[PDB]
C-alpha cells in the first residue's frame, strides 16, 4: 500500500538527535554531538569542531547574516546541511603561502573577485587555497566546514558532547 | 602473483583455490574453509552470499585496517605490505581450544586470490556490491560471470568530484530506488568575468543518491591527509570491523544502528543509533557492525596518516580522540 | 488467548506486538526485539527471513523441546505447558554483561502472539518452510499474506501413515525437484485371503522425496514412547536447538554437517559430518544446527517419555546415553 | 553445465562414514557409527543395536538368507537401507500378552498365514503386535529395526563406535 519513498533530512527547525546506548563504559568516549543541535546553540558563524583527528577538523558553521572573510594556505571544503548559503570568492594577491587552518583574511582582502555559489542543502563547494571567501545567509542555516584545526576553531566538547 | 586454482568442480561448476595451508571451495550454498590444527584439517562454512558481499569489500578496500571478519571465525588482519588471514584465530573459544590457524600473506598474492574467487563464485545473476532487494541469488551452480559488478573501476579522487582533471560526477547513473525522493539541483556557480571554472561545487546528496554499490566509503574532498569519504548504506555492513585507528561517522541522512563490542572479549559497549546529523567517534578498541534499514547517506570521515599504528601503539593517541 | 497488537504502521505496513515486557516488531529488513534488562530497555536486530523461519518452527512444533534458539539472543525454552522467552539468558557473554531477559508464558497466549507474527510479517512472496532456492523474499513492506503456508496441516500419526484412520502418505503431492531421481517404487503387499489390509508397508524414501518443507521432524513409525520423525534437510536448520533429553540422528541420504555447542554457553563443541547410514547421538548437554547443501533425508529419532528433563536436570541421567 | 541430480544412498557394497572433529570433549560420547559398516562386520540377523534411548532400541540387522521366526508383545517397524527383504507373517493363535522386545517365536510357530510383504530400499513395513515374522533375502542386505531392548538385542559399542 504505502509506497512512498522518504529520505530523512535533518535542519535546525526539526531534528532528532540520536542515542548512544551504553552497556559497559563511557559515552564520553564516542564524542557525540549532534551538528543541528551544535549550529542551534552557538554564535552565528562560530566555528565549532565536532571532530577532531590528529589535528584535522570537522566544523560545524551556523550560517547566518554574513560571515567574516576567510582563509588558508590549504583546501578547504563546505557542505551546506540545511538553509542556502551564498558563498564569495576573492583570488588574494598575495595569498597565505604557510600555516594551516583557516584565518581572518580582513576587513577588505585585497584581491580580484571570482564570482560567487549558491549552495543549498546537501551542497558541496571548493574552498580553493589562497583565495578569500565570505558565507552570505538570509535564512538561518548549518554549515559543515573540513579543514585544520587554527586559531578560529573552538572546542567544547564539554557542552556539545553525550556524557 | 600465482594463483593456485582447481579445475572446475564436476557437479558445482566451481574452482576450489589454494592459499598457503588454506583450502577455500563453495557449493551450491556455502562457501567452506579448511585449515590444518592440530594435526586434524578443520573446516568452516559460510552461506555463500553472506561470503561474497564480504570477500568484496576485502577486495574494494584493500584490506582496509584492522581486523575485517567475515564472520566470528573468518578475517584479515591488514598489516600494510602483508596480510594476516585468520581461522577462529580472534575467537576466544576456538583459540582457547587451539584449533585455530592464521597464515601471513604478500598482499598482492592474497588479493590476486580473492579476486579470482569472486570472479569464479559470483554468478551472472548475483552482485556481492548492492543490498539483497537489488539482486539476485548467490545460490546454486556456476553460473555466468559478473565481472561489471566486482571489477568496478573508479577514478581516483585528487581534490575533489566535478574538477576536469578528477573524478567524475554520477549525471550519467540512475538515481537509486531508495533516494527517488532526493533533489536533483544542481548547486548554481557564477564565474566573475576572465573566472570560468575557477570556481567549483556539485551536489553531493545527488551524487550519493546515484550510487550504485552499499557500504563503500569512496573519496568525495580531499584536505591533506583528511579524507570525507560519503557512502550509501543499506541493509546489514558485510563485515564486523574490528579498529586500530578511531574513526569519526557523521550521519547524513536516515538513521543506522552500531553494535559496539570489545576487539577482543566481545562484550558489549554499546549500541549507537546515528540519526540525521548525528557525530560520532569510534574508538581504536572497539570492534563494531552497523544495521541500515532505509539506504541512508552515511559521512566516513578518513585520516591517511601514514604513522597512525605507530601513534596508537606508542600512545600518543588514546583509543578514545577526546578527554572532556 | 488474546494478543496484544498494534495496528498497521503507516509505513512499513506491519503490525508491533507486546508479549509481556518484550515487543517485537519489523521493517523492511529486520524484526527488532526489545525488553528490559539492567534498567534500560534493550534491542536486538534479527533480519526477517532468518526470524520467520525460526519462529515457522517454533510454532509448527509446539515449541518443540527444550530450547529454541533463533539465533545467539533470542530464543523460547519449553516447559511443557508453560514457555519461557528469553533474550541473551543463554548467550554466557551477554549474561556476564547482565542485559539478558527472561519471562514465563502460558503456552497459549504465547502460541497465539506466535501465529499472529508470522501471519501478519509473511508476505505472498515468502514460504518460511522452504528453502531459499524454492521461494521469494521476505524483505519490503507488507504485501498480502502466506497463509496456505505458514497454516500447514496434515493428521499426527498414531501408528504409522497410510493406515487405517491414520496420517496419509503422499501419493497427492508432488516430488521435489532435489529428489527427482528417488524411486517412486511402492513395496508389494501380498496379504493372504481373509487378512486383506492387515499388512501394512509404504515406500519412506517415495514419502520424504515429496516432502514440501524443511527441518521438520515428523512422525511416521510409533513404538510405545520411541518415536520416528524423519525430514528432508536443506540450507541450514533456522534454529539453534539446545536438548533437554538425549535424541540420535540417522543420516538416509547425502549429507549434513553439524555445529554442536554447549547448550548454555553457546560455546562450539564439535563438528559433525554425517553421511549416509551414518548414526549419531546427540547429548542432552549440547546445541546444535546443521547444514545440508543437497536436500538430504535425516531420520530424527526421538524418546517422547514424559518427564525425561527432569531425570537429565538432577544428573541422575548422564547427558550422554552409553559407556564403552 | 551440469544439472544431474544425484540423492546420494549408501550400501553394503559402498559406503563412506562421516567424522567427528572435536573441539572440547570426547568422540565417544557421540556413539557414532554407521549401519552399512556394521552390517558388513555382522552375523546374519544378528540384532545389532546401533541406538539406544533408555531401554529403546534401533538395531541394525544384516539381511542374508532367512531369519528365524521373530515376534513381540508390542508393534516394532523395519526399514530397509540395502537391498530386497521379504517379511512373512504369522497371526499366532497365543501372542505374548506381556514383555517387551523381540523374542524369538519358535521353530514351527502356530497359527494362520497372513500373507508377506515385498520391501525393496527405502521401504518400511509394520511388524504387528502378536504376530510372528522372518526374513528372507537372497542378497545380502540391510534391515533398520525400531523396537525395544530384548534378549536378542546385541551391544558391540566398543567395536562400532568411534573411540
Ligand atoms: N568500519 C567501517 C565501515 C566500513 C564501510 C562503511 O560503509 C561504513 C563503516
Ligand atoms: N534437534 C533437532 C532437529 C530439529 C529439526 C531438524 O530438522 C533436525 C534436527
Amino acid at each position: 500500500s504505502n509506497v512512498a519513498v522518504n529520505t530523512v533530512f535533518a535542519s535546525l527547525d526539526n531534528f532528532r538527535k540520536g542515542t548512544v546506548e551504553i552497556i559497559s563504559g563511557e559515552a564520553r568516549h564516542y564524542a557525540f554531538s549532534n551538528i543541528f543541535e551544535v549550529a542551534q546553540n552557538s554564535k552565528p558563524y562560530e566555528k565549532v569542531v565536532v571532530g577532531l583527528n590528529l589535528g584535522y577538523v570537522v566544523e560545524t558553521l551556523r550560517a547566518e547574516g554574513q560571515s567574516p572573510w576567510f582563509t588558508a594556505a590549504h583546501d578547504e571544503f563546505a557542505i551546506v546541511m540545511d538553509g542556502e548559503v551564498r558563498v564569495e570568492f576573492l583570488k588574494l594577491d598575495a595569498p597565505s603561502k604557510h600555516g594551516e587552518g583557516t584565518h581572518l583574511a580582513g576587513e577588505l582582502p585585497v584581491g580580484k573577485p571570482m564570482g560567487y555559489v549558491l549552495l543549498k542543502r546537501g551542497h558541496q563547494c571548493l574552498l580553493p587555497a589562497g583565495s578569500a571567501y565570505r558565507f552570505e545567509a538570509s535564512r538561518p542555516g548549518v554549515i559543515l566546514q573540513q579543514t585544520i584545526k587554527g586559531p578560529l576553531s573552538v572546542e567544547k566538547w564539554a557542552e556539545i558532547c553525550l556524557k | 602473483d600465482d594463483v593456485q586454482a582447481s579445475p572446475p568442480h564436476a557437479v558445482t561448476g566451481y574452482r576450489s583455490f589454494q592459499l598457503g595451508a588454506f583450502e577455500l571451495s563453495r557449493d551450491e550454498y556455502f562457501a567452506r574453509i579448511t585449515w590444518p590444527a592440530k594435526g586434524e584439517t578443520r573446516s568452516h562454512l559460510i552461506p555463500a552470499d553472506i561470503f561474497l558481499r564480504a570477500m568484496m569489500r576485502d577486495v574494494a578496500w584493500g584490506f582496509f585496517y584492522g581486523w575485517v571478519n567475515f564472520d566470528h571465525v573468518i578475517g584479515t588482519r591488514n598489516y600494510y605490505g602483508k596480510v594476516d588471514l585468520y581461522a577462529g584465530t580472534f575467537n576466544g573459544t576456538l583459540k582457547a581450544a587451539g584449533v585455530n590457524y592464521t597464515e601471513n600473506f604478500e598482499t598482492p598474492l592474497i588479493m590476486a586470490t580473492f579476486k579470482a574467487i569472486l570472479r569464479d563464485w559470483t554468478n551472472a545473476t548475483f552482485d556481492p556490491f548492492a543490498a539483497p532487494e537489488e539482486t539476485g541469488s548467490a545460490f546454486g551452480r556456476k553460473n555466468g560471470e559478473n565481472l561489471e559488478c566486482i571489477e568496478r573501476f573508479r577514478i581516483a579522487t585528487k581534490r575533489m568530484p566535478g574538477l576536469q582533471d578528477d573524478s567524475p560526477l554520477r549525471n550519467d547513473l540512475p538515481v537509486n530506488r531508495q533516494f527517488a525522493d532526493v533533489s536533483q539541483d544542481e548547486p548554481e556557480v557564477h564565474a566573475a568575468e576572465g573566472f570560468e571554472g575557477e570556481l567549483h561545487a556539485f551536489s553531493l546528496f545527488k551524487y550519493l543518491s546515484r550510487s550504485d554499490v552499499t557500504w563503500n566509503p569512496s573519496v568525495t574532498s580531499v584536505c591533506k591527509a583528511s579524507l570525507f569519504c560519503p557512502t550509501t548504506e543499506e541493509f546489514i555492513l558485510p563485515v564486523f570491523h574490528g579498529n586500530d585507528r578511531v574513526e569519526w561517522f557523521i550521519q547524513m541522512s536516515d538513521e543506522i544502528v552500531w553494535d559496539v563490542g570489545d576487539k577482543d572479549d566481545g562484550n558489549p559497549r554499546a549500541r549507537i543509533t546515528m540519526r540525521a546529523g548525528d557525530v560520532c567517534a569510534m574508538p581504536a578498541d572497539i570492534r563494531h557492525q552497523g544495521y541500515s534499514t532505509k539506504r541512508s547517506m552515511l559521512m566516513v570521515w578518513e585520516n591517511a596518516t601514514p604513522n597512525l599504528p605507530h601513534l596508537y601503539e606508542s600512545g600518543e593517541l588514546k583509543p578514545y580522540p577526546i578527554e572532556f
